[PDB]
C-alpha cells in the first residue's frame, strides 16, 4: 500500500543532466520534453492533414458571395514575387476623397 | 500584410508628452501583472 | 434632567459591584471623554453617570449619543462613590463598561442592563 | 447561518427546540412511551 | 478677434489636430445671437472682420 | 483611507436613490443629498461638477443598520424615490436624512422620536430637509399620531425594545397598506439577553408571522455589528406591491 | 518515518489547527472582528458588489 | 391669457429618472483609463489588500458621474489629501503613490519568464552550434 513503504521507497531518482562536453547542443530530452516534442507535432499534421482533405474535396464551381467582395489567393503568376497562399486582408486604411484631406492638411 | 510604407494618418500622428507616456507605461505594466495574476489563479482552480 | 434615575433598593450598589467587578477585568473606561469615544465607537454595553456633578451639562450631553447609538445608561447618585468604586482616588463622573465576546461578566452586565431597560 | 462553526450548530444549547414528525409521534405513542418525559430523559435537558 | 476668449479649448486643439472654437467673446453680442445652425459661426467670422475694421 | 480629495466615479447601485462610488482603494455606499453644500453630522460627501448642485453623501455603514443591511445583501429595501417611509426609532436624525435622501422630494417621511434632546436634533435636521416630518411621541402609543400619519409604503423599525415586535404590529396594523413593505432590525441582546441570537431571531420572525407579516428576507448583518439581524417582510401579502 | 515538530507534541499541534481552521471560517462567513476603527470610517476596504443578495430567503 | 401654441414636433435614455439623473458616459480616454484602473485595483494595491471579484465582459458602466470626495468635519489633519498630491485623475494619483517601483520589478520579472524560452533562446542555441 502506501504506509507498507518506508521514506527509502519514497525518495526520488534524480535526473542526470547533458555531458558538459556537450552541453553546447542543447538540453537533453528526456520522456517529457519528448512529450511535448511528440504532441506539437501530432497537433500540427492532424491540421495539415484536415487541409489536405479540405484542398483535395473542394467543389471547382462554389460561389460565396464573399467572393465579390474579398481578393483571392491567386496564383504565383497573377500576383508574383510576393505570393503567400493566404488571402490578403484589410488593415483598415481607405483612399480619402479630397475635401477631408483638405480639412486633415489644414489641421496640420 | 505588414505595411512597409508610411501612410499619411501615420505621418500626421501628434507626438504625445511625457505625462501621458508615464500613464501609457504604468497601464501597460499594470495589465501585464494583472494577466500573469489571472492565468496562476485560473490554473490553480483547475489543479483543485 | 436626569429621568433614567437609579433608585436606592439595591439597584445603585449592584451597579457598582458590577463596575468593580468590569474596572478589575479591565473592560472599563473611565470619565467623560472615554465613556464618549466608547459608545462612539460603539463597543460600549452600558454606561453609568454620576447625578451629582457640578453642573450637570456633562452627564446631560453623555446621554445624546448613548439613545443615538441605543446603549443604555443610568445615573447613580454620587461621583464620590463611583470613583471609589472604580478604583481611581479621584471622582469620576461617568464610567462605560464595554463588551468581550467571553467573560463571565457579561451575565452580570445582561442582567444589569435588563433592569435598566426596565428603569427606562 | 451565524452560529455555525463548521458542521457543529452553536444555536442549539438547552431548552432544546424539537420539531416532531407523525412516525415519531406514532411510534412513541406505540412504544407506550411518554413524549417529552422521554424527550428530557435522552438529551438531560427541558426541551420544548 | 474672433476667438478671443475661447483661447484654451483654441491652442488646446491646434496642438492635438482637433477643430478649434468658432467664436470667442464675440458669441454673448447681439447680431451673432439672431443667427442658428451654421449660420451662427458664418456670422462670427463676418461680425469679427467688421470689428477688426 | 478614504481620504479627502480623492477622485472616485459614482455609478447607480442595484437599488433605487442608491449609489455606490467607488475609486482607488476604497468603494463607498452614497445617497444623492436633498439639500446641497451642507453636511448633516460632519460626514464626508461627494461633489461632482456636472458639465455644484449635485452631491452625494456617504453612507456609514458602522453607524445606519440599513446601510450596513445594503451592504450585506438585502434583495430589495422596498423605498424607490417617491415612496412613504414611516421611521420608527428615528433617534437624532442620522439615518432618517439618508433615508429621505432615497425617497427624494416627491416622497416623506415621518420619523418618530420619543426622547426630546433626539427631537431637537431632528427638528433641526427637518427643518433642513422639507420631505421628513418629525414626529416626537411614543412608538408603543401610534394614536398619538394617526392625525399625521396617512397610509405610507414602507416602515423601517430601528427600536431598540423588548416589545418590538408588538409596537411594529400595532404601527402597522393603524398606518400600512396591503402588501406594505417593512424593515425591521433586531438586536438579539436586547430581545433576550439570556437565549442565543439565532433563536432570537427565529422566535421575533414567528411573532411577526402572527401579527399577520409575511418574512421574505432575513440577513444577519455580521462585519458591521455583532448579533444584529435585519429581517424584511410585506404586509398582508406574498408580493410586494400588487 | 519522519513525522513533524508540530507532530511531537499534542497541544501545539492542536493550537496550528485552531488557528488554521479558524482562517478557513473567515474565508466562508463574515467575523464581525470589531467594529469601525479609531481612524473611523475608510470606505468598504474591500470592494462592493451590487449584484450580489446574501440574505437567506425565507 | 390664451396663446397660439409653438408646434413642437420635429432610443435609450439620457438620465436615469429613479436614480436623480445621473448622466450617461461620455466616454473619455481619461474615462476609460480610470475604468481599467478600477477593474484592476486589485493590482495597484498589490496584494495588500484584495477587492471583491466583480469582472464583466464590459467594465464601463452605462451611467457614471466622476466626483471628488469633500471633507469629514472630523477628520481634517490626515484624512485630507494636500495640494501637491490632489491630482486631476485616479491613474495620476496611482502614478503619483509608492510602489511604481514595485510595478517595474514585477513586469521585469514577468518579462523575464515570458523571454524564457522563445527566440532569442532559439537565436543562441543557433549561434553556439553554428560556432
Amino acid at each position: 500500500m502506501s504506509s507498507l513503504r518506508h521514506a527509502i521507497q519514497r525518495r526520488a531518482h534524480k535526473e542526470r543532466a547533458q555531458p558538459l562536453e556537450r552541453q553546447r547542443l542543447g538540453i537533453l530530452e528526456k520522456k517529457k520534453d519528448y512529450r511535448l516534442r511528440a504532441r506539437d507535432y501530432k497537433k500540427k499534421q492532424a491540421v495539415l492533414k484536415s487541409l489536405r482533405q479540405k484542398a483535395a474535396e473542394r467543389n471547382e464551381d462554389e460561389f460565396y458571395f464573399g467572393m465579390m467582395s474579398r481578393k483571392g489567393p491567386g496564383s504565383a503568376l497573377t500576383r508574383g514575387k510576393g505570393f503567400t497562399g493566404t488571402v490578403d486582408g484589410d488593415r483598415g486604411n481607405k483612399a480619402l476623397s479630397v475635401e477631408t484631406v483638405r480639412l486633415l492638411k489644414t489641421q496640420d | 500584410k505588414p505595411q512597409k510604407k508610411e501612410t499619411y494618418m501615420q505621418k500626421r500622428a501628434v507626438v504625445v508628452g511625457r505625462e501621458e507616456r508615464k500613464l501609457r507605461d504604468l497601464m501597460q505594466k499594470l495589465t501585464t501583472i494583472r494577466k500573469e495574476k489571472i492565468a496562476k489563479r485560473k490554473a490553480k482552480k483547475e489543479a483543485q | 434632567a436626569a429621568w433614567p434615575k437609579a433608585e436606592d433598593p439595591a439597584l445603585v450598589q449592584e451597579l457598582l459591584d458590577c463596575v468593580q467587578q468590569a474596572s478589575h477585568y479591565r473592560q472599563l473606561k473611565k470619565g467623560a471623554n472615554e465613556t464618549t469615544k466608547s459608545v462612539n465607537r460603539g463597543t460600549s454595553e452600558l454606561v453609568i453617570l454620576a447625578a451629582d456633578t457640578q453642573p450637570l451639562s456633562i452627564v446631560l450631553h453623555i446621554p445624546l449619543i448613548c439613545e443615538e447609538k441605543n446603549v443604555p445608561y443610568v445615573y447613580v447618585p454620587s461621583k464620590v462613590a463611583l470613583g471609589r468604586a472604580c478604583g481611581v482616588s479621584r471622582a469620576v463622573i461617568a464610567v462605560s463598561l464595554t463588551s468581550n465576546e467571553a467573560s463571565d461578566l457579561n451575565s452580570k452586565i445582561r442582567a444589569l442592563r435588563d433592569k435598566v431597560e426596565r428603569l427606562a | 447561518p451565524s452560529s455555525m462553526f463548521f458542521e457543529h450548530n452553536e444555536a442549539l444549547v438547552p431548552p432544546y427546540n424539537v420539531l416532531v414528525d407523525t412516525n415519531f409521534l406514532s411510534r412513541t405513542v406505540g412504544a407506550k412511551l411518554p413524549l417529552l418525559e422521554s424527550a428530557m430523559d435522552c438529551l438531560y435537558a427541558s426541551v420544548n | 478677434i474672433q476667438i478671443l476668449g475661447a483661447e484654451k479649448a483654441l491652442f488646446r486643439a491646434l496642438k492635438t489636430k482637433h477643430a478649434t472654437p468658432k467664436y470667442g467673446i464675440i458669441y454673448h453680442a447681439s447680431l451673432v445671437g439672431q443667427a442658428s445652425g451654421p449660420n451662427k459661426g458664418k456670422i462670427a467670422r463676418q461680425l469679427a472682420a467688421k470689428i477688426a475694421l | 483611507g478614504a481620504k479627502a480629495g480623492k477622485k472616485v466615479i459614482v455609478e447607480p447601485h442595484r437599488h433605487k436613490g442608491v449609489f455606490v462610488a467607488r475609486g482607488g482603494k476604497e468603494d463607498l455606499l452614497c445617497t444623492a443629498n436633498l439639500v446641497p453644500g451642507e453636511s448633516v453630522y460632519g460626514e464626508k460627501r461627494i461633489s461632482v461638477e456636472t458639465p455644484t448642485k449635485t452631491e452625494y453623501r456617504i453612507w456609514n455603514p458602522f453607524r445606519s443598520k440599513l446601510a450596513a443591511g445594503i451592504l450585506g445583501g438585502l434583495e430589495t429595501i422596498y423605498m424607490k424615490p417617491g415612496s412613504k417611509v414611516l421611521y420608527l426609532g428615528a433617534a437624532s436624525g442620522t439615518s432618517v436624512s439618508h433615508v429621505a435622501d432615497i425617497v427624494g422630494p416627491t416622497g416623506a417621511v415621518y420619523a418618530v422620536e420619543f426622547s426630546h434632546r433626539s427631537g431637537r436634533d431632528l427638528i433641526n435636521m427637518a427643518t433642513r430637509r422639507t420631505n421628513v416630518i418629525p414626529i416626537v411621541e411614543d412608538a408603543r402609543k401610534p394614536m398619538a399620531y394617526r392625525m399625521l400619519v396617512p397610509m405610507v409604503d414602507v416602515i423601517f423599525a430601528d427600536v431598540a425594545q423588548p416589545d418590538q415586535a408588538r409596537i411594529v404590529g400595532i404601527n402597522a396594523r393603524l398606518f400600512l397598506k396591503q402588501g406594505g413593505g417593512l424593515l425591521i432590525s433586531i438586536k438579539a441582546s436586547c430581545i433576550d439577553s439570556t437565549a442565543p441570537p439565532e433563536q432570537v431571531f427565529a422566535s421575533e420572525v414567528q411573532k411577526l408571522r402572527e401579527d399577520k407579516f409575511f418574512p421574505k428576507e432575513q440577513l444577519t448583518l455580521e462585519p458591521y455589528e455583532r448579533d444584529h439581524a435585519m429581517v424584511s417582510c410585506v404586509y398582508l401579502q406574498k408580493e410586494f406591491e400588487g | 518515518p519522519n513525522r513533524k515538530k508540530e507532530q511531537r507534541n499534542p497541544r501545539v499541534k492542536k493550537r496550528k489547527k485552531y488557528e488554521e481552521k479558524q482562517k478557513k471560517l473567515r474565508s466562508v462567513k463574515a467575523v464581525y472582528k470589531g467594529g469601525e476603527g479609531p481612524g473611523g470610517y475608510q470606505g468598504e476596504l474591500s470592494g462592493i458588489k451590487t449584484n450580489l443578495v446574501k440574505s437567506v430567503k425565507l | 391669457e390664451l396663446s397660439v401654441r409653438v408646434p413642437q414636433l420635429p432610443g435609450p435614455p439620457d438620465t436615469l429618472s429613479d436614480w436623480y439623473n445621473i448622466p450617461r458616459t461620455n466616454l473619455t480616454p481619461e474615462l476609460k483609463r480610470d475604468l481599467q484602473l478600477l477593474r484592476m485595483r486589485d493590482v495597484v494595491a498589490m496584494g495588500k489588500q484584495f477587492f471583491k471579484k466583480d469582472n464583466r465582459k464590459d467594465f464601463v458602466p452605462e451611467y457614471c458621474q466622476v466626483g471628488t470626495i469633500i471633507a469629514g468635519a472630523t477628520d481634517g489633519v490626515s484624512g485630507r489629501l494636500t495640494r501637491k498630491e490632489r491630482k486631476r485623475t485616479i491613474v495620476e494619483e496611482v502614478l503619483s503613490s509608492d510602489s511604481v517601483s514595485k510595478y517595474k520589478r514585477k513586469y521585469h520579472e514577468i518579462q523575464e519568464h515570458k523571454k524564457s524560452g522563445r527566440k532569442g533562446y532559439y537565436k543562441k542555441l543557433m549561434a553556439a552550434r553554428k560556432r
